[PDB]
RNA sequence: CCCGGCGAGGGGAGUGAAAAAGAACCUGAAACCGUGUACGUACAAGCAGUGGGAGCACGCUUAGGCGUGUGACUGCGUACC
């Protein structure tokens, strides 16, 4: 054992979601949020 | 830790300006309008590997066509008496025979003959 | 277990479940990651749009004069305009429970064991603080690389090894998972070991 | 002097010294490779012609050479919808030398 | 030292490892503007490419065909967000 020999779990370093970025990341443009819409606003929602 | 851009995005553009030499004006000096003229030639490039099959067996029933109009027979009966003979060289080959071999091509046009006879 | 001894050849006793345990090598990753992150300082800081110096006054007015729409100077957009979204000071430091600390801790000690890594003694000083004097006994026992562990602090050993970067001193109450890897080889006394197992249990 | 084989989905007119690229063979790169159904013989004015097949004629070759061909690439694109996608082709072929055509 | 208006600017000589490090001075990208060479172009109709394809120039090292530049003529084809 190394300080460069050491490696982590396999499943527990999953890599989180980066939007807009381009055509194939499959989350360009819209980013998930669909068209036009108040739920499509920055700070946009219904209160509970 | 801030990232600067500027040494990937040059590269990113010398590739795209790479494959627009040859092109007229501006389609070979300005990344933004030689981006579009690289995408629309490989669209291009993808339907032309289908059509070029199309042209080239249309080119060789044309001279089968006319070298078996000089035997004394059309295309139509030619290629159904060669079926009936279980002849079983296809259109390339035999318009490459019609204009190198003009004596064995000949011996096919009379195979067909007697098997429609 | 039994540990033999290099410069008396006898024979000491320890307990299996601290120098025996198999590698947890997901285990260890955490607690080594963990001690890294508690070694920053977390000191920045940018300007947001309002925390960059100017008025408040509208560039020009919002209709007519054929360009874009602007309603400040400290835009994100504008060069010369705030961050948009700017840091902060912050804490990077991670909690790590008890028991999975001192687990880390018996799997890495049972590891230098395996590779032949750690080696015991009885004794282990110098008469004056002189580093040619500390030197020279490493040079005999083959050490260059090496992390001393002893049972109590001693004035004379710990200013010796000042000066050499490639050697380190400790005592028992003051060990960590990340020295115990980077150093070649590891020396404990035999007073070392005994505290060691007692604080581990 | 010269035949006609198929081999590969496609036909071959040849001569021999001839060299000829068909498809990929499982055959190394120095032994001979034999081709016995051949649609016809044609020598200087005194022609075969196979009812599909010549009977007693078989053309003989030996392997010269393995690869890949020129890489082509494939675009896909459609306008106004989003939709983007590239890849990348190279073919394997096999080179043979024509040594002996016999009737 | 020489040309020039006892100019601006430049060519030599010299310094320096280097002056295409000469003060508009480290490196010195792109748009944009020129000089030279090879090929095409003055009876020809349109998103300017793509599939086929002669001729010319040039390098070939098994003299074999191959590589590189140009592109007459011809099928298909109304940019991107
Ligand atoms: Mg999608
Ligand atoms: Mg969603
Ligand atoms: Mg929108
Ligand atoms: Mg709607
Ligand atoms: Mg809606
Ligand atoms: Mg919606
Ligand atoms: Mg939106
Ligand atoms: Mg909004
Ligand atoms: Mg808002
Ligand atoms: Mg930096
Ligand atoms: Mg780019
Ligand atoms: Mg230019
Ligand atoms: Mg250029
Ligand atoms: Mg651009
Ligand atoms: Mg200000
Ligand atoms: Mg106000
Ligand atoms: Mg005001
Ligand atoms: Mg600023
Ligand atoms: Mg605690
Ligand atoms: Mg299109
Ligand atoms: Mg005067
Ligand atoms: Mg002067
Ligand atoms: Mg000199
Ligand atoms: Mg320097
Ligand atoms: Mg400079
Ligand atoms: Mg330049
Ligand atoms: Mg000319
Ligand atoms: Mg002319
Ligand atoms: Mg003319
Ligand atoms: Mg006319
Ligand atoms: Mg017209
Ligand atoms: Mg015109
Ligand atoms: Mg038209
Ligand atoms: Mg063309
Ligand atoms: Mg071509
Ligand atoms: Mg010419
Ligand atoms: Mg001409
Ligand atoms: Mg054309
Ligand atoms: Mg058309
Ligand atoms: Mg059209
Ligand atoms: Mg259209
Ligand atoms: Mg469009």
């Amino acid at each position: 054992m190394r300080l460069n020999t050491l490696s982590p779990a396999e499943g527990s370093k999953k890599a989180g979601k980066r939007l807009g970025r381009g055509i194939g990341s499959g989350l360009g443009k819209t980013g998930g949020r669909g068209h036009k819409g108040q739920k499509s606003r920055s700070g946009g929602g219904v209160r509970r | 830790a801030r990232v600067k851009r500027g040494v990937i995005a040059r590269a990113r553009h010398k590739k795209i300006l790479k494959q627009a030499k040859g092109y007229y004006g501006a389609r070979s000096r300005v990344y933004r309008v030689a981006f579009q003229a690289v995408i629309k030639a490989g669209q291009y490039a993808y339907r032309d590997r289908r059509q070029r099959k199309r042209q080239f067996r249309q080119l060789w029933i044309a001279r089968i066509n006319a070298a078996a109009r000089q035997n004394g027979i059309s295309y139509s009966k030619f290629i159904n008496g060669l079926k009936k003979a279980s002849v079983e060289i296809d259109r390339k080959i035999l318009a490459d025979i019609a204009v190198f071999d003009k004596v064995a091509f000949t011996a096919l046009v009379e195979k067909a003959k007697a098997a429609l006879a | 277990m039994e540990l033999v001894l290099k410069d008396a050849q006898s024979a000491l006793t320890v307990s299996e479940t601290t120098f025996g345990r198999d590698f947890n090598e997901a285990l260890v990753h955490q607690v080594v990651v963990a001690y890294a992150a508690g070694a920053r300082q977390g000191t920045r800081a940018q300007k947001t749009r309002a925390e960059v110096t100017g008025s408040g006054k509208k560039p020009w007015r919002q209709k007519g004069t054929g360009r874009a729409r602007s309603g400040s100077i400290k835009s994100p957009i504008w060069r010369s305009g705030g961050v948009t979204f700017a840091a902060r000071p912050q804490d990077h430091s991670q909690k790590v429970n008890k028991k999975m600390y001192r687990g880390a801790l018996k799997s890495i000690l049972s590891e230098l064991v395996r590779q032949d890594r750690l080696i015991v003694v009885e004794k282990f000083s110098v008469e004056a603080p002189k580093t040619k004097l500390l030197a020279q006994k490493l040079k005999d026992m083959a050490l260059e690389d090496v992390l001393i562990i002893t049972g109590e602090l001693d004035e004379n050993l710990f200013l010796a090894a000042r000066n050499l970067h490639k050697v380190d001193v400790r005592d028992a109450t003051g060990i960590d998972p990340v020295s115990l890897i980077a150093f070649d080889k590891v020396v404990m006394t035999a007073d070392a070991v005994k505290q060691v197992e007692e604080m581990l249990a | 002097m010269y035949a006609v084989f198929q081999s590969g989905g496609k036909q071959h007119r040849v001569s021999e010294g001839q060299t000829v690229r068909l498809e990929k063979l499982d055959i190394a790169t120095g032994e001979t490779v034999e081709f016995a159904e051949v649609l016809m013989i044609a020598n200087g004015e005194e022609v075969k012609i196979g009812v599909p097949f010549v009977d007693g004629g078989v053309i003989k070759a030996e392997v010269v050479a393995h690869g890949r061909g020129e890489k082509v690439k494939i675009v896909k694109f459609r306008r106004r919808k989003h939709y983007r996608k590239q890849q990348g082709h190279r073919q394997w072929f096999t080179d043979v030398k024509i040594t002996g055509i016999s009737a």
